[PDB]
RNA sequence: AAGACCAGGC
């Protein structure tokens, strides 16, 4: 539960690569294997 | 799981009689194999268990909290003033025989996780059954006692086989098998068949 | 029936190799000029020091299976101090006269070298290896 | 669901009988025991007393699947000396051991304080 | 303990959730690709608040 | 002292039997260790049959408590197995029966104890299903808990079982036991960094032996002979009928298979 | 030697779900990733107050654990006080082979 | 490509494997639960009507038991009710349908099933548990573990429908398989890697474990063999109780270093007649390598007799270990103070050598290496100064460790865990890498938010100076997290890539069978291979054999294959033949040894200029080497006493054996013509095992044995015919399509230099297929 | 480069050679170069090789790019399985790519194309180029749901004539 | 949620003790590794019994209903 | 129309995997449908291990029909196929 | 029934 109040999400450069400027925004970690890894994001 | 991503079913399970036993006499609720650790290179997860020796012990704080200067040759030095093999070791010995092992053992407490997939709620099996009204076939899911896709990439490895009378039964009697009457000038399925 | 070989060999050098109960050994004998011997030795059975005087003997029985020994009237041939049991693997040219033989007691390995093995270690699945003193 | 009974560790089901006696056609003069509903606190133990009988050539039990309650016995032993004396004597030794521990246990504990 | 954030939609609770997307407004220039007729585009997606 | 294996108690209480065992074969002490732990039988609740319980623990949860419960079984000789007495279903041959009523009466919270639980079925004088008590003001094994408007109505059925059968029957708790701490019989190789006597830790029974020293070739005839043992009771059970029974046990069920080679043996 | 700014705890860059990892920066990078999806797969109480909610499926641990190594991002997480976890005694050998 | 091409489908199940080290291989740990389902429709005859009226009576709840029975004028009669079910008046002619039951033909699969080998007979082992146990070493070809996946299982309801299923697909008969001409299961994990603990030179076991172990292997003579040790207390050596599971003939060598037939390693590995000689047992020999224990067994034995002796080696290796434990701590990662010390300063100077570099591009002296940048060689100088220093400090560790160290001990057994393991763990992590280059300048001019810009140190652009036992930073943690992702993104993105390539492929060449001419055709009857695989052969019964012409001096050739009987001192030795003596001098037989030497050069020649690099080890048909030890062993040949064959024994029968080896029949000259040319390379190999000097030489053949090498040969190559029917186009899909999805890192190890990369991989794999006709790297090599 | 040479005595000697590598491809124009080596100079590209060198020097360019791929890998395939590929992609003529442009434009059987890709006119152009179809392709008898042409179905089998005993 | 009866690990009866922990900690303010000695938990399968325990009812009773 | 002369027949003389797989079913279908039986069954009451039993033997009354890929084809009976394989 | 979506498992 705690989780899933802190998700993202982003539809269709390189938007799945964990980008230097994540830091401290987004989890370096949390995100969902395959189908859609990297797009869905928890903060 | 542990909580550094070490998936594991359950697979048998042991009364304490027969499990491996401490000279203390303490018995692991879970044995798991060395096998899952070198290749993952999950350190933290020798260390947690180390961590929590020393927390069961002295009653104290697992200050597992990332980038803290803790360190491994801490905990133990720790450890081995507490009462024991700093590295974790602890000489077990065997259930059965009660010969003692010639391997010592890492024995840990570490706090594992029971995730859903519980074994009895996927334990499907069909021998026919209800059948989807389109198109003949198995209706779907494991909770509406459906059946198998053997779809066509499993199609391919009997075909590599050369089992060919099976691979055309399970596509037919296990399935949808059924009998149309055929035109002998036109070819199609006109043929009011007026049978009886 | 009987034995096939006996000599009486100095030990060289006592390789313990980053094994903990066996051992590689090296020796000469104490008659002979040009003959060699190496072999595995348990030495957490027998400890094995540097210039010992091991007597070396190949006997080749005193066949079914194995009976525990036992002495209530059993009488094998030994006034033996160390005694395995092996197999003979391959037979080797090392010039001229010069032969060699190599035997297996379960990996413990032995190399050993003269001239006059001839009306004695016959290709074998036989072989005692004896050692005392 | 698909557990089995939990006292199919001990309840011989009808049907099957405790100890059945079969003949090893492999080497002369020995027996194949099977032990429903045991297992190492009990073949081990057996096990290892056949072992002090200079009598028996050779002693061996196994747990085929430890799902199952049963253990697997083979005896071995020279000839003239039938192979279930052996199991008969290594069982009534266990026995005189046993028997004589607790009381020996006895006389000590009958001694202490607290 | 339950923090709150979501709503109740027939007795079914429901978590909305962050949708991102590039920003408007800013201006960005794009090295367009090596067989086109175009060198580099520079584009501001414009909406008002 | 006589004949066969030697025993010397250590320490003793009515929790805790500490002994050497000398002079008994290894495949012993160890089979005693497995009985100990499956085999001695002892009386537990195994049957709840609960009419009222407006608590906030689950039904099926409090029965696998009162599973836990030690009730005391120092007479569980003349108490059949439900499995075997003659009687439909459960008597006072066979079966303890106990009770629990409680409901809050206190604004406060109302604890729940085993000191709480009531006989009911006739003891026929012996020892039997009192909820053993080792606490020090009277009432061990806290139940459940109860706010105010709150009431548990059930009605356990204490039956004879062992270990193998659930662990809510086994007598044995922890179980120290280990042969030879200098490893004079290598039957053990210490891991290491430095140096093995320094990193790891003489155990408590080294005083209870002599040295490596030091020295002198490893001795391969001798065998696995000398145990230390510290066998503690769970309350049902006394400490010293603990390994009493256990050794008798194994003696009964040895005793059971010399038995059935007696009929087999017929034709 | 120019600063203006400074971190609050590094330790923060992380989840919610991956705080719950004891020393992640002493494990591999995935890893870490795969306990973030399982954190979630977990049993034990969810919620204070089950005996009076209606919903499919809830899944409680009859006994849940505080666990015995701790982060400090899980006191604020609310760990300690609601887990989904036992410090499970564990064994590291191969024995039978199972 | 749904429900027509295939379908959803009765007479299954579905549960989580489970790891069973007591069942047999070729087995399947079925739950009683789904055994009460599933239902195989056997019809009533004398022979089953008995265990038939019983297994009614059993009805639907016991488990050997039966629902519905059915009738002539077909009629079903459900026996969970009906007033019958226990009544009940059988008749031949009637079919019941009894629950599938113990020792059954099922068909175990597994996805995604990209393989014949995915898919398998196993026997049926009805069991307690909701759960599906299988042999570990049925995990490799299934490429199952049990974080527990999820395998399927359909019930053939006829009775050609389980002859075709365990007559084609059983689990043995699978285990040497064609895509690799090797065998497709091995022995793993605690088996693989105990085995190894229990064959060392230092294990010895005594009595009372001897019996068990031995009594523990099930086709065990009950022959208690003698002791290595007889000495002070009889003791066996590990590896001679573990030969009682290795059967009779079974003979195996290899060397791997510095082997000696004295091994001074205890390594190499020498197998004779089932008994094990020397060396340690692990990954090469009871792997599912090449020329290991289980090609052998199969090959040789049967493949039930090796099927067997999966268990076997497995029911003691477990036993054994069971009884000796294995363990990793993590005290299995602490190094040296001095080797933690000297490791640290491995990466100190090696850190002020990319920092002098750093220093000259400063001062643009920095030389522009020709073909790239000034600063992409500087990216070239430094990943090469900073892996260079990663490896060097963890193969500095891989020295500090010591025998006894858990991770070490599986390394050398080969059970998990390779070189870079104990590197990052133990020693520094490394360089991390995203899109092959350094951490990418994310934020303008800088890695992170907390360096100064404009910073090309290793630090600032992503080397984790640390270990894992070490500990990481923050900002190492976080390049780490970005090298993370990079790796969790493409393996969502090759498997399924890959998993369409597949796709294709199958459906590309699927009925690319070999027809009964021997020749490769499909629907349109088109030609594709005149021969299947060019020789006519079936590539499981195919093995790397060595070439004895290619290599070696001139010289050394002649010395070893020339006979002259005119020169007094090249004839064959009258201690060699029985006629040598009575041979010296003598035309018409030298004319016979001669254009036999003629036909031999031939061969030298025309072998050099098809395999132009001297590489003389190649994938052939019928295994000689076995054949001759095989016969030097069956026919107890004692290397002194003079053979008895002439010379026209020998060399009129080599000539007489390449007739009877026909892969094609047909009686005219064209067919005749490629019938001469499939078999060209093999007979290279035969000419150079078995000519004159050789098999009078080497290993001493007598008449009587050499008969039997030629007849073997002969029959064993025939067996290696690929049989007319084969679909090898599927067979040929999956065997390119499965290394495919096993592919790692797909950019490359060529970006040591930043510009010595070309595409390979997962992404070369699809121009290829795709005839791209703009690909990433097109090259020329110019000689 | 490194090279395995014959020596003047007889075996294999490692002599080194000066090789040059390339980014870019113009091949009729290289091998026609003075100092080089054209017979064995060599190109990733086995499209140009195929132009250049015909088919068969093609079919040979293309499976040592494949096999390149696999053992580059740590894998190793029987050369009889790529081989097999490598063939069907040539014995059209050129090279016929493993796509819907390749092999699935050619005249197997209508209904055995149309399992794969543009399930629709694949079908359709085959009701207006009215196709008989052979229905020997494997896909075609499962469809119509029969034993395949395959292995256990590619013969058939009757009874004797001898009879009795 | 309750203190368990009997460690999961050994079978000692722990359950009874809940009850004197909280008190050992408060009244006499002593740290969680004394009080555990002070109980007799030594084997620390035991001591993990008591220490990872939440007690968890306390709040489940603060409901009303 | 057609066939292939007894003589002249190219084919492996040897039965194949797949040849003897469908034998032996179709054989061990018509022994476990109650047709008659043609060994002395040594115990052994399974339709597929009889077929086994009389595939060993040469008693199966049954013929090939091997199809070469111009159509034409070439017959074998089970009695004259050698089943090394 | 059955379509759609979302989570998710190897
Ligand atoms: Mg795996
Ligand atoms: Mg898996
Ligand atoms: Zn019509
Ligand atoms: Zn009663
Ligand atoms: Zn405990």
């Amino acid at each position: 539960t705690l989780s899933h109040l802190r998700r993202t999400n982003t539809p269709i450069a390189k938007p799945r690569q964990l980008h230097n400027t994540h830091w401290g925004l987004v989890c370096p970690a949390e995100t969902p294997e395959g189908q859609a890894c990297g797009l869905v994001k928890n903060l | 799981a542990s909580r550094h991503g070490q998936k594991g079913t359950i697979g048998i399970t042991y009364r304490r009689e027969d499990m491996p036993f401490t000279a203390e006499g303490i018995v692991p609720d879970l044995i798991i194999n060395p096998h899952a650790i070198p290749s993952r290179m999950t350190v933290a997860h020798l260390i947690e268990c180390l961590l929590s020796k020393v927390a069961a012990l002295s009653g104290n704080e697992g200050d597992a909290s990332p980038f803290t200067d803790i360190t491994v040759e801490g905990i133990s030095k720790l450890l081995r003033e507490h009462g024991y093999q700093s590295r974790g070791f602890e000489v077990m010995y065997n259930g059965h025989t009660g010969k003692k092992l010639m391997a010592q053992i890492f024995f840990g407490p570490t706090y594992y996780q029971r995730l859903r997939h519980m074994v009895d709620d996927k334990i499907h099996a069909r021998a026919r059954g209800p059948m989807q009204v389109l198109t003949r076939q198995p209706v779907e899911g494991r909770s509406r006692d459906g059946g198998l896709r053997f779809g066509e990439m499993e199609r391919d490895c009997m075909i590599a086989h050369g089992a060919a009378s099976f691979l055309k039964e399970r596509l037919m009697e296990a399935s949808d098998a059924f009998r149309v009457h055929i035109c002998g000038i036109c070819g199609l399925m006109t043929v009011i068949a007026k049978l009886n | 029936s009987n034995t096939l070989f006996d000599d009486i060999f100095q030990v060289s050098e006592v390789d313990p190799g980053r094994y903990n109960k066996v051992c590689r050994i090296e020796a000469a004998s104490t008659t002979q000029d040009q003959c060699k011997l190496t072999l595995d030795i348990n030495v957490e059975l027998f400890p094995v020091a540097a210039q010992d005087s091991l007597t070396v003997t190949i006997a080749s029985s005193l066949t079914r299976s194995w009976r525990p020994p036992q002495a209530g009237d059993r009488s094998l041939a030994d006034d033996y101090d160390y005694v395995m049991y092996g197999t003979a693997y391959k037979f080797e040219e090392v010039s001229k006269d010069l032969i060699a033989v190599y035997y297996s007691f379960g990996g413990l390995l032995m190399r050993l070298e003269g001239n006059y093995r001839n009306l004695n270690n016959l290709k074998q699945e036989n072989a005692y290896l004896l050692i005392r003193r | 669901m698909n557990a089995p009974d939990r006292f199919e560790l001990f309840l011989l089901g009808e049907g099957e009988s405790k100890l059945k006696i079969d003949p090893d056609t492999k080497a002369p003069n020995a027996v194949v025991i099977t032990f429903e509903k045991e297992d190492h606190t009990l073949g081990n133990l057996i096990r290892a007393e056949l072992l002090n009988d200079r009598k028996v050539l050779f002693a061996a039990y196994k747990v085929e699947h430890p799902f199952f309650a049963r253990f697997k016995l083979r005896i071995q032993t020279t000839e003239g000396y039938d192979p279930k004396d052996a199991l008969k004597n290594a069982c009534n030794s266990i026995i005189n051991k046993l028997g004589a521990l607790k009381t020996n246990f006895e006389t000590e504990w009958n001694l202490q304080t607290l | 303990f339950d923090m709150g954030g979501y709503f109740i939609i027939n007795g079914s609770e429901k978590v909305l959730i962050a949708q991102e997307r590039s920003a408007g407004n800013i201006v960005q220039v794009f090295k367009k690709a090596a067989p086109s007729p175009i060198s580099h585009v520079a584009e501001i997606r414009s909406a008002l608040e | 002292s006589e004949e066969g294996p030697q025993v010397k108690i250590r320490e003793a209480s009515k929790d805790n039997v500490d002994f050497i065992l000398s002079n008994v074969d290894l495949a012993m002490a160890n089979s005693l260790r497995r009985v100990m732990i499956a085999e001695i039988p002892t009386l537990a609740i195994d049957s709840v049959e609960v009419e009222t319980n407006t608590t906030v623990l689950a039904d099926e949860f409090i029965a696998h408590r009162l599973g836990l419960i030690p009730l005391q079984s120092m007479d569980i000789e003349q108490l059949e197995y439900s499995r075997d007495c003659f009687c439909e279903d459960h008597c006072d041959k066979c079966s303890v029966v106990l009770t629990l009523q409680a409901f809050g009466e206190s604004e406060s919270t109302t604890n729940v104890y085993s000191k709480d639980l009531v006989i009911v079925s006739n003891l026929m004088g012996r020892n039997i299903g009192h909820p053993i008590i080792q606490d020090k003001e009277g009432n061990g094994v806290l139940i459940c808990k109860l706010r105010k408007g709150q009431e548990l109505k059930l009605t356990c059925v204490a039956k004879k079982g062992i270990a193998k059968e659930h662990a809510k029957w086994g007598p044995a708790a922890a179980i120290e036991f280990e042969y030879d701490p200098w490893n004079k019989l290598k039957h053990t190789d210490y891991w290491y960094e430095q140096d093995s006597a320094k990193e790891w830790p003489q155990s408590k029974n080294c005083e209870y032996e002599d040295p490596p020293n030091e020295g002198d070739p490893f001795d391969y005839k001798a065998q696995a002979d000398t145990f230390y043992m510290n066998v503690e009771s769970v309350g049902s059970i006394p400490v010293d009928q603990v390994v009493v029974r256990g050794i008798d046990t194994l003696q009964k069920k040895v005793a059971s298979i010399l038995l059935a080679l007696t009929q087999m043996d017929q034709d | 030697t120019t600063f203006t700014h400074c971190e609050i705890h590094p330790s923060m860059i992380l989840g919610v779900a991956a705080s719950i990892i004891p020393f992640p920066d002493h494990n591999q990078s995935p890893r870490n990733t795969y306990q973030s999806a399982m954190g979630k797969q977990a049993m034990g109480v969810f919620l204070t107050n089950y005996n009076v909610r209606m919903d499919t499926m809830a899944n409680i641990l009859y006994y849940p654990q505080k666990p015995l190594g701790t982060t400090r991002a899980m006191e604020y997480l609310k760990f300690r006080e609601l887990p989904a976890g036992q410090n499970a005694i564990v064994a590291i050998a191969c024995y039978s082979g199972y | 490509r749904g429900n027509l091409m295939g379908k959803r489908v009765d007479f299954s199940a579905r549960t989580v494997i489970s790891g069973d080290p007591n069942l047999e291989l070729d087995q399947v740990g079925v739950p009683k639960s789904i055994a009460k389902t599933l239902t195989y429709p056997e019809v009533v005859t004398p022979y089953n009507i008995d265990r038939l009226t019983q297994l009614v009576r059993n009805g639907p709840n016991e488990h050997p038991g039966a629902k519905y029975v059915i009738r002539d004028s077909g009629d079903r009669i459900d026996l969970r009710y009906s007033k019958r079910a226990g009544d009940i008046q059988l008749q031949y002619g009637w079919k019941v349908e009894r629950h599938i039951m113990d020792n059954d033909p099922v068909l175990f699969n597994r996805q995604p099933s990209l393989h014949k080998m995915s898919m398998m007979a196993h026997r049926v082992k009805v069991i307690p548990y909701s759960t599906f146990r299988l042999n570990l070493s049925v995990t490799s070809p299934y490429n199952a573990d049990f974080d527990g996946d999820e395998m399927n299982l359909h019930v053939p309801q006829s009775e050609e429908t389980r002859a075709e299923l365990s007559q084609l697909c059983a689990v043995p008969l699978q285990i040497v398989s064609p895509q690799s001409n090797k065998p497709c299961m091995g022995i793993v994990q605690d088996t693989l890697c105990g085995i190894r603990k229990l064959t060392l030179r230092d294990t010895f076991i005594e009595l009372d474990q001897v019996l068990n172990m031995l009594y523990w292997v099930p086709d065990w003579d009950g022959v208690i063999p003698t002791p290595a040790i007889i000495k002070p207390k009889p003791l066996w050596s590990g590896k001679q109780i573990l030969s009682v599971a290795i059967p009779n003939g079974i003979h195996l060598q290899r060397f791997d270093e510095g082997t000696t037939l004295l091994s001074p390693k205890d390594n190499g590995m020498l197998i004779i007649d089932g008994q094990i000689i020397f060396g340690v047992v692990e990954k090469k020999t009871v792997g599912s390598s090449n020329g290991g224990l289980i090609h052998v067994v199969t090959r040789e034995k049967g493949p039930q007799v090796c099927a067997k002796l999966f268990g076997n080696i497995q029911k003691v290796v477990n036993f054994w270990l069971l009884h000796n434990g294995f363990s990793t701590g993590i005290g299995d990662t602490i190094a040296d103070g001095p080797t933690m010390r000297e490791i640290t300063e491995t990466i100190a100077e090696a850190k002020k050598k990319v920092l002098d570099v750093t220093k000259e591009a400063q001062a643009n002296l920095l030389t522009a290496k020709h073909g790239m940048t000034l600063r992409e060689s500087f990216e070239d100088n430094v990943v090469r100064f900073l892996n260079e220093a990663r490896d060097k400090a963890g193969r500095l560790a891989e020295v500090n460790l010591k025998d006894l160290n858990n991770v070490k001990q599986m390394v050398m057994a080969g059970s998990k865990g390779s070189f870079i393991n104990i590197a990052q763990m133990s020693a520094c992590v490394g360089q991390q890498s995203v899109e092959g280059k350094r951490i990418a300048f994310g934020f303008v001019d800088r890695t992170l938010p907390h360096f100064s810009k404009d910073d090309y140190s290793p630090e600032s652009k992503g080397f984790v100076e640390n270990s894992y036992l070490r500990g990481l930073t923050p900002q190492e943690f976080f390049f780490h997290a970005m090298g993370g992702r990079e790796g969790l993104i493409d393996t969502a993105v090759k498997t399924a890539e890959t998993g369409y390539i597949q796709r294709r492929l199958v459906k590309a060449l699927e009925d690319i069978m070999v027809h009964y001419d021997n020749t490769t055709r499909n629907s349109l009857g088109n030609v594709i291979q005149f021969i299947y695989g060019e020789d006519g052969m079936d590539a499981a019964h195919i093995e790397k054999q060595s070439l004895d012409t290619i290599g070696g001096s001139d010289a050394a050739f002649e010395k070893r294959y020339r006979v002259d009987l005119l020169n007094t001192d090249h004839t064959l030795d009258p201690s060699l033949l029985e006629s040598g003596s009575e041979i010296l001098g003598d035309l018409k037989l030298q004319v016979l040894l001669d254009e036999e030497y003629k036909q031999l050069v031939k061969d030298r020649k025309f072998l050099r200029e098809v395999f132009v690099d001297g590489e003389a080890n190649w994938p052939l048909p019928v295994n000689i080497r076995r054949i001759i030890q095989n016969a030097q062993q069956t026919f107890h040949i004692d290397h002194t006493k003079p053979s008895d064959l002439t010379i026209k024994d020998i060399v009129l029968g080599v000539k007489d054996l390449q007739e009877n080896l026909l892969v094609l029949r047909g009686k005219n000259e064209i067919i005749q013509n490629a019938q001469r040319d499939a078999v060209t390379l093999f007979c290279c190999l035969l000419r150079s095992r078995l000519a004159t000097r050789r098999v009078l030489q080497e290993y001493r053949l007598t008449k009587q044995a050499f008969d039997w090498v030629l007849s073997n040969i002969e029959a064993q190559f025939l067996r290696s015919v690929v049989h007319p029917g084969e679909m090898v186009g599927v067979l040929a899909a999956q065997s390119i399509g499965e290394p495919a999805t096993q592919m790692t890192l797909n950019t490359f190890h060529f970006a040591g230099v930043a510009s010595k990369k070309v595409t390979s991989g997962v992404p070369r794999l699809k121009e290829i297929l795709n005839v791209a006709k703009n690909m990433k790297t097109p090259s020329l090599t110019v000689y | 480069y490194d090279r395995k040479v014959p020596s003047p005595t007889g075996e294999y000697v490692k002599e080194p050679e000066w090789v040059l590598e390339t980014d870019g491809v113009n091949l009729s124009e290289v091998m026609t170069v003075p100092g080089i080596d054209p017979t064995r100079i060599y190109t990733n590209s086995f499209i140009d090789i195929m132009e250049v060198l015909g088919i068969e020097a093609g079919r040979a360019a293309l499976y040592k790019e494949v096999y390149n791929v696999i053992a580059s890998d740590g894998s190793y395939v029987n050369y009889r399985h790529m081989a097999l590929l490598v063939d069907v992609m040539t014995t059209q003529g050129g090279l016929t790519s493993v796509t819907r442009h390749g092999f699935n434009r050619s005249n197997t059987g209508a209904l055995m194309r149309c399992s794969f890709e543009e399930t629709v006119e694949i079908l359709f152009e085959a009701g207006a180029s009215a196709e008989l179809d052979d229905c020997r392709g494997v896909s075609e008898n499962v469809i119509l749901g029969q034993m395949a042409p395959i292995g256990t179905g590619a013969f058939d089998v009757m009874i004797d004539e001898e009879s009795l005993v | 949620m309750i203190v368990p009866v009997r460690c999961f690990s050994c079978g000692k009866v722990v359950g009874d003790k809940w009850e004197s922990y909280l008190n050992l900690l408060q009244e006499d303010e002593l740290d969680e590794g004394t009080a555990l000695s002070r109980l007799g938990l030594k084997r620390y399968c035991c001591r993990r019994m008591i220490l990872t325990h939440v007690d968890l009812i306390e709040k489940f009773l603060r409901y009303n209903p | 129309e057609k066939a292939i002369p007894k003589d002249q027949r190219a084919t492996t003389p040897y039965m194949t995997k797949y040849e003897r797989a469908r034998i032996l079913g179709t054989r061990a279908l018509q022994i476990s449908m109650n047709a008659p039986v043609f060994v002395d069954l040594e115990g052994e009451t399974d339709p597929l291990r009889i077929a086994m039993k009389e595939l060993a033997e040469k008693k199966i009354p049954l013929v090939i029909r091997r199809y070469l890929p111009d159509g034409s084809f070439e017959d074998w009976s089970v009695e004259e196929l050698i089943v090394d394989l």
